[PDB]
């Protein structure tokens, strides 16, 4: 829910 | 025991006052988002003109997604950093993040500045409908 | 390239060579009809498959409400300003984000790619 | 505004959702038809130029 590399 | 009995004297709380930031910080966050959306638009227009050159080992779709995600992620992190600058010493979100008891810098950033990109299965939100994410958006919209 | 069906039996004609005359003949296996082949090409395979999608695009797609429309790119054939623009919309299109513009307005049906 | 005025006095006007559907103001759309429909989240904001 954050970014592509983070968390969903 | 000793610290918990001191906490009766000092006390701790979490309120909306912690989430709210200065007006200047909100303007800076908004400006970062504005220029990020413009950059994504420029990348899209380059891709439509076919001026974009494929990254080695990647298709043009993959490299377009890579560049767009990089721009959006940089904007997201920059807005988060501005929000974290805005935090005062008294801010309780900062108290908990700095002490390490709970939370993280990411949570403060999402609370104050920008929730961030939503990714499902490692990609941006897919085209569930025919060539569009939701019925409200126009077909073939790769924008932010 | 194209497949020719014999008149006598309405079945597919398969290539065959007459050794005596060294002439290519499209002859059905079921019936004895034989036809000389003008094309002289049996099998063509395009591995690159660089086939323009302009032919495949239908002029009817201009009527779609969901398609985006630009007045910035004028029509070449008739000069109508509006033009719906959409991507390849095709599997096995490799990696192309080209916009295949289609002129709006009734009966123009012009498809151009810039 | 005439439709919402009739609906507002829903009592003693016998104007209801069925009348709205019959008048052509509203329509039922399934997902397959949703794929062919351009929708506006909020009317005033998105419809206005
Ligand atoms: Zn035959
Ligand atoms: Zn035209």
């Amino acid at each position: 829910i954050w970014g592509i590399g983070c968390n969903p | 025991t000793v610290i918990n009995n001191w906490l009766l004297i000092e006390g701790h709380t979490i309120g909306i006052g912690d989430s709210i930031a200065d007006s200047k910080t909100y303007q800076d966050i908004q400006n970062t988002i504005k220029k990020a959306k413009q950059d994504v638009i420029e990348v899209i227009e380059k891709a439509h003109n076919n001026e974009l050159e494929p990254t080695p080992g990647n298709t043009l779709r993959q490299t377009f997604e890579n560049q767009v995600n990089r721009i959006l992620n940089d904007a997201r992190d920059k807005t988060g950093s501005s929000a974290q600058k805005s935090l005062s010493e008294y801010n309780n979100f900062k108290s908990m993040v700095v002490s390490g008891a709970k939370g993280s810098k990411i949570n403060i950033s999402q609370v104050i500045a920008v929730v961030g990109q939503q990714n499902v299965e490692g990609k941006r939100i897919p085209f569930g409908f025919k060539h569009r994410t939701l019925p409200h958006f126009i077909k073939d919209d790769y924008g932010p | 390239v194209g497949i020719r069906f014999c008149q006598e039996c309405n079945n597919m004609l398969y290539p065959k060579e007459d050794k005596e005359n060294r002439i290519l003949l499209y002859a059905c296996r079921n019936c004895d009809y034989q036809q000389e082949a003008d094309n002289s090409c049996i099998y063509v395979n395009k591995i690159t498959h660089e086939v323009d999608e302009l032919t495949q695009i239908i002029a009817d797609v201009s009527q779609d409400p969901t398609l985006p429309r630009t007045e910035d790119h004028p029509c070449q054939k008739c000069g109508h300003k509006e033009a719906v623009f959409f991507q390849s919309h095709s599997a096995r299109a490799e990696d192309a984000m080209r916009l295949y513009y289609v002129c709006t307005a009734p009966h123009c049906g012009h498809r151009w790619t810039e | 505004k005439r439709h919402i005025d009739q609906l507002k006095e829903r009592e003693y006007n016998n104007y209801s959702w069925q009348d709205l559907v019959a008048s052509g103001v509203v329509e039922y759309i399934d997902t397959l038809e949703e794929e062919t429909v351009m929708l506006a989240m909020t009317p005033d904001d998105l419809q206005e130029k």
